[PDB]
């Protein structure tokens, strides 16, 4: 993602996480999911009971198309590693239904929802480092 | 001719508030008769996230309906 | 005496029930998301010094990237004496990193430093003598005469700008202005050089679109200034670019496939950027 | 205002945030709301523990099921919230707990749905037992369901033999077990899911009871009923189904006497 | 106010009036409005030719038809004009052209549909041509296609042979026929028509290039793009179509350089 | 102009015959002792002009102090590619003379002068002919994309910092930021990486304990940028570290046995630090 | 000696019961369930320093004919202002026997040394679900 | 943008007072703009070994009962 990419050239992540989902399903669809960020430590969240013990918000699908939901930067060490790398463990975003979408007579029953992702104001990032993202056949000659 | 500005705060240093001493200053002297020649233009933290987040003409704030 | 703007900080919050919800929005305006931590959940009060001081252009393009590999040959044999100069075409295209970070934005203006390091070497077992070596970078912009042979005339640069490296010294290196005959640099261009008119090829065009067909900088004609000797040397000399006083308009999407050519183009070989994942719900 | 519709709602406490983009305004109980002991009604002496966000958050309760047989749901506070995260523990490591809530009950359907649920919070929400051979005869266990709470039904079978079905509720819907024609539970705060109108309910309660702090583990001061005063209702099947989900969150927790824990009778 | 809706909005140049009832207000580019040049950016000495409203107007392109199959569509700016009115007879007229336009993308269904069409303006839209036995081998014919511009596809299979299709643009629609992922495409002006939400698209956008005014029969500054980030869908068939169409609207437009007027190759 | 602050000085005392007794104390308390010559003998009056001064952590620290040797040859033989380069992990810990010093805290912040010293040598009798050698070497920070042969497009370094040395000239040297993730840089840490939970293996841990198993600097990838020549030559490169502008919390006693790999770890070998004296009275 | 920085959770978190320093070192290289452990070797603190520079530390001496109580107070101490408990051990208690119990009498006395610990401005930030870790 | 300071008395040099002449003065003018990149820090003096020789909570006294 754009700010994967960038995150990508340098070392060093700091900041709260914008998480937005933009529920495209059929105006006639209602419902009401349950977005949530839990920070690293324990038993990562496999049902609601206990992604809702943590940091989360219950999105209702409505005229508002798009719910966020951030990611507080909490955490340990006051800048994360961009490798990925077991101390500076990140947390776990997850998604449930806090009921279930329901739709009426004639109506689409299955659609989906975009996820985006943007860093908050207090977001920075440090130590310009190439990008793994891209590689070069090492270049020709003329010997 | 020599310009001196204050420098990037290292380990052992100012509290981030760079306001403690003129042992955080750097002089500068340019020797060549073209700009280009220069050194990296000073660091310069502006910025208007919002041309790119934002570029909607009637403005929404936050806490009302972005749909109206 | 100044202080650096630092990246906002956390105010302290705590509980709601009102009639304002930060939480929902409507992307659809095409404006991003804008919640912050604050409007979610309860925060403590926090003071922020961070700067994206690392992030700003000038530091993100702050480095002396290699942007291409020379080589020529100094022999006394046959067919050894084209391999005596060479000519390099200046561009950013010859490599990937650097371009890549450049092609983050749709145009840009800088003043460009140029940095050149030289490595040579000996070939077969024409492992003898040679004494030391003297080079010549000409930068013969477009118009000027080339080179014919590692010697003709045109090596004079009375008017070409020519460095003049000694093996063994520092890494030869010099400053551009911004030259572009544009009010800024173009990173890439979705027209043709020139247009075709009524009376033509019906395939007129497939020759000049792209920017590489309007773009041009000139030439690099590097060479070794001292005559041939018995053995053969072998030099490779690397280009560095770091684009200096530096600002850009216009943001796109990183390159994410391989770099096919100048152009945008992609190889059917490699365009599957991302990676498989067990399960939606694997974490 | 820019818009500022008394439909759309956020709510947060903790790290938790609940939003509705249909409600019906929100009620708070008596006119009250949540508060702390102040030092002249202040009881026990000790320094209280006052968990704020570790406890006073968003829990969100298993849904059920909202059938056209569906005759009506019940559970208790702090029960039902016992087993919940922080709020439990500290709950449980003291002899005197007080609290308020803030209930929001959830229920999407669609524009084309029919019902109303009668969401009530009745304070000391005391049921008759399903035995006529005792009185009161009603066991922790059963008394204290949790995250489940108990159900109401529409029929009343004594078990004056065995003893076990004697020892429960008899959750009678039309009198709310408690001999009370369900007609009248609107003399407590309350708010009405008619799905052609709402989808949320918000009710905001105060500590209620004749002492400042109780103790938990034995008392629960709220009982949480709701009762579909208009059946579900969908013009496809005579089958109709549509899930209830209920989140609540505690509010100016505080709690005096602490010791071990406590972990009452269990199966 | 009197109700001033931010989904409500007309607009108005020339002799030329949209409106709309289900928008999602508008956004303008890069914050900046169309503007003209200033005698101190200037650079052709010439007395520009400034048509205002005889060519500042809504010109409405073919429209187009999205299907469950659609994968995308694509168009050029001034190019998908050229033979607009009396706009392009200026543009063909004259050396030098400079312009923005209003962008207004339509496409209503019904309150049952589903469907979600990414609206984004890519300044310098270049795109991969499609064969891999040449680089940035593209026919002006194929490059500018008008009116009806091109369409996007899920699959890349380069002619290497076949020299008459490799002439053309590769428009992957998950790499944007660019080689970057379409997923950032958001980095650029755009608004998203979510059937559930909004039926119209408004990106208003100012001239950008490297020059204040530059050669409009040899380059194209803007690209228009409409990716389904959402398939459409209907409820009834496994066949839905909803029509989108296209208005363009130039605004500030001048020209320099006047001579016999410029035919481009054709077919 | 101004006084470095002195140790103290020793001012004139004589007999005594009081209830104060400045001789006697309780060490149980967890102070030390703190007696001085007035109060057990009669002292003289002095004046005191030295000073701690080259005690001051900046003093003893202050050295360039050489924390790695790393081999490189540039062959033209067989399998002697993967010889053209070679890649060192950041740290201290693979010499022991500066990590005993740094090893006196816990804790310590600093920046950190980096200096280099190459020497190169012929191994066998291919002692013929060999050009100049130019070094490079690219600091590759975590995450950051390394080099596979000694010439794969990552020598570019459009963003990693790298140094390019010829062989010859002043020992190229650098300046380091303090770059922690952390208020500080650990030196010890009595923890794992991450917690294994409840399902997992009864040793789960044993692999990712102790500062080293948190602790990352990245790495720095050297090399030769000449190609190979008929002649095999090998290069060994020493790094030095110095930190500057430092500060350390909480002492530690020093390291006394002989180290065994980056953690605490001794070995039975070597953990008899002290001397047998002949007897607890041999002056 | 087989493996370095070898320990397992379970063995470096005992919890109540803490460990024991012994005055030997015998490193089991083959029995890899015997190497998954501190090697507490008492007069070297079991990290190779001599014990008898341990005061450096912040510390008091229970001497039977002087006290019979110690008190040390200490603060959060980190290269962080907070951290992840459940990963992180700040702190370590030690109590060696700088002097050897003994007793007129017997020539085996024995007295109970009890240990009592008390949390201050204690503060935590990330609230989930609970943590459990490995046991057995 | 220079900034003097004294030198480190020497072999003949001021009686330790480092108060006499300008003979024992140096000069400093840092020339990068980052902080990391400067000589040793100032020579700091300063010191509490009390925070290691006496971190006990009621003070006592020399001449005073250690245990009263
Ligand atoms: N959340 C909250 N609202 C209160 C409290 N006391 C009164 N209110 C009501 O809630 C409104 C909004 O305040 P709150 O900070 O969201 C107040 O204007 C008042 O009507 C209180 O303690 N907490
Ligand atoms: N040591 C000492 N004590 C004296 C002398 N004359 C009187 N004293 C007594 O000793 C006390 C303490 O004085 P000294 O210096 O320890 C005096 O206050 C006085 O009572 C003398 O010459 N020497
Ligand atoms: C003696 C050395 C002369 C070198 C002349 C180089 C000319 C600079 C052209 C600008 C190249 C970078 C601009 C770009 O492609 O974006
Ligand atoms: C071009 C050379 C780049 C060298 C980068 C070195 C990174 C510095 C990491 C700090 C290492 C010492 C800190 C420590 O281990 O205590
Ligand atoms: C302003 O420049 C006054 C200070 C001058 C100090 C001398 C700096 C050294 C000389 C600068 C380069 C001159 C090149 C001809
Ligand atoms: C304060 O700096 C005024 C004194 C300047 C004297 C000239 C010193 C020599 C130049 C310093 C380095 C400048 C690098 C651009
Ligand atoms: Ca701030
Ligand atoms: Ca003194």
């Amino acid at each position: 993602t754009m700010l994967g990419e960038i995150l990508n050239y340098y070392t060093h992540w700091t900041g709260s996480i914008r998480f937005t989902f933009l529920f495209c399903g059929s105006m006639m669809a209602t419902g009401k999911l349950l977005l949530s960020y839990s920070p690293p430590g324990a038993k990562p969240p496999t049902n609601r009971k206990d992604a809702m013990l943590g940091t989360h918000i219950i999105w209702d699908l409505g005229l508002q198309s798009s719910c966020s939901m951030v990611a507080p930067w909490i955490s340990n060490t006051v800048y994360r590693r961009c490798a990925r790398d077991d101390f500076t463990e990140g947390g776990f975003i997850t998604c449930f239904y806090q009921t279930r979408i329901v739709v009426p007579a004639s109506t689409p029953t299955s659609m989906f929802m975009l996820g985006f992702v943007s860093a908050c104001p207090d977001f920075s990032v440090r130590l310009l480092k190439d990008t793994p993202h891209i590689s070069q056949s090492k270049l020709i000659g003329r010997t | 001719g020599a310009q001196v500005s204050t420098q990037k705060t290292g380990a052992h240093e100012n509290q981030n508030v760079a306001a403690n001493g003129s042992t955080i200053n750097y002089t500068t002297i340019n020797y060549y008769k073209d700009s280009a020649s220069n050194s990296a233009t000073r660091q310069d933290l502006s910025q208007d996230p919002s041309k790119f987040t934002e570029p909607v003409k009637d403005l929404m704030l936050k806490t009302a309906p972005a749909l109206n | 005496v100044s202080q650096p703007p630092s990246t906002q900080s956390t105010e302290a919050t705590s509980g709601v029930n009102s009639q304002e919800v930060p939480a929902l929005t409507a992307v659809e305006t095409g404006a991003s998301g804008q919640a912050i931590p604050s409007d979610v959940v309860e925060t403590r009060h926090v003071v922020n010094y961070k700067t994206r001081s690392e992030s700003c252009l000038e530091s993100f393009f702050g480095r002396a990237a290699c942007v291409t590999i020379l080589s020529l040959t100094n022999s006394s044999k046959s067919g050894e004496e084209k391999k005596h100069f060479n000519i390099w075409n200046i561009t950013y295209t010859d490599t990937v990193q650097l371009r890549r970070k450049l092609e983050f934005f749709t145009y840009s203006r800088f003043d460009l430093e140029m940095t050149f390091v030289f490595t040579e070497n000996y070939p077969s077992t024409a492992s003898g003598e040679v004494r030391n070596q003297v080079y010549q970078i000409m930068y013969i912009p477009p118009g000027a005469p080339r080179p014919s042979s590692w010697d003709d005339y045109t090596w004079q640069s009375s008017s070409n700008p020519s460095i003049f490296y000694m093996y063994g010294n520092a890494p030869p290196r010099m400053s551009i202005p911004y030259v572009g005959i544009a009010n800024a640099y173009s990173h890439f261009y979705d027209g043709f050089a020139r247009v075709p008119l009524e009376g033509e090829n019906t395939d007129a065009g497939d020759t000049f679109y792209g920017l590489v067909s309007i773009n041009d900088f000139g030439v690099l004609a590097v060479r070794a200034v001292n005559r041939s000797n018995p053995h053969t040397i072998h030099t490779s000399v690397r280009v560095y670019m770091k684009p200096k006083h530096i600002r850009c308009w216009c943001p796109r999407p990183p390159r994410a496939v391989l770099y096919r050519g100048e152009g945008v183009d992609m190889i059917s070989s490699a365009i599957l950027p991302l990676t498989k994942v067990d399960s939606i719900t694997t974490f | 205002a820019c818009g500022y519709s008394d439909r759309v709602r956020q709510i947060t406490l903790g790290n938790s945030t609940i939003t509705t983009q249909e409600a019906a305004n929100a009620i708070v109980a008596y006119g009250e709301w949540p508060t702390y002991i102040n030092d002249s009604e202040a009881n026990p002496v000790d320094a209280p523990t006052e968990p704020d966000v570790s406890s006073n958050r968003f829990y969100t309760l298993e849904s059920v099921s909202w059938k056209t047989t569906s005759r009506g749901w019940w559970w208790k506070l702090p029960d039902c919230l016992k087993d919940m995260g922080m709020f439990g523990q500290n709950m449980y490591y003291h002899y005197l707990g007080r609290s308020g809530y803030t209930i929001h009950v959830q229920c999407n359907a669609s524009k084309f749905h029919q019902g109303a649920l009668g969401v009530f919070l009745i304070p000391e929400f005391v049921m008759a037992c399903n035995t006529e051979s005792k009185t009161s005869y009603v066991s922790y266990i059963n008394a204290n369901p949790g995250e489940r709470g108990g159900e109401f039904t529409n029929t009343y079978n004594p078990s004056n033999t065995d003893a076990s079905e004697g020892r429960k509720f008899a959750a009678l819907d039309y009198l709310l077990g408690s001999g009370v024609l369900a007609g009248n539970a609107f003399v407590y705060p309350h708010q009405i899911i008619n799905l052609r109108t709402n989808n949320s309910a918000t009710i905001v309660v105060p500590y209620v009871n004749s002492l400042v702090i109780d103790c938990m583990a034995k008392h629960n001061n709220w009982g949480i009923v709701i009762l579909p005063l208009a059946p579900l209702a969908f013009a496809a099947t005579s089958s109709p189904q549509v899930p209830i989900t209920v989140t609540i969150a505690p509010m100016c927790t505080e709690f005096n006497g602490l010791r071990n824990i406590t972990v009452p009778v269990h199966q």
